[PDB]
């Protein structure tokens, strides 16, 4: 129920023309924020929309990403944050599913990762491999 | 929405 409110706030991106709104990301955010008891279902539910998602969604998809994990950090710190750590079990995977997106949609992906390493959202041995995969798709 | 955006607080 809690995961259901998520749920419907993630899949009511599908009603909107990207770019998404600050507002709506932050509604997505609580409404994971608040299910933080259920955040493995949480981090399930992103994980599935970016795998289903249209091309168009999959910036928006990975903005709820560093959001949910951005403010978790700050509002629980950055030791006691549980969102970062699960969402790196699949992030590879993740990921790939991120990079079925526009060209011109890829130096967001980037930019997003290059932030994520400056910031220590994720540790390095998560990071760089992410980054690794962006600079190999340029090359194929 | 920025990833660079200030996080929400009190």
């Amino acid at each position: 129920e809690a995961v259901k409110t998520f749920n419907s706030e993630l899949y009511s991106l599908n009603d909107y023309k990207p770019p998404i709104s600050k507002a709506k990301m932050t509604q997505i955010t609580k409404a994971a924020i608040k299910a933080i008891k259920f955040y493995k279902h949480v981090v399930q539910s992103v994980e599935k929309f970016i795998q289903k998602c249209k091309p168009e969604y999959k910036v928006p998809g990975l903005y709820v990403i560093d959001s949910i994990v951005r403010q978790s950090r700050h509002q629980f710190g950055q030791e006691k944050d549980v969102f970062a750590p699960r969402f790196s079990n699949n992030i590879i995977s993740t990921f790939q599913n991120l990079y079925r997106c526009p060209g011109d949609d890829k130096s967001k992906i980037v930019r997003v990762l290059n932030l994520w390493q400056k910031n220590n959202v994720f540790k390095s041995e998560i990071i760089q491999p992410l980054l690794d995969m962006a600079a190999a798709l340029e090359h194929h | 929405y920025s990833p660079t955006s200030p996080s929400y607080s009190p």
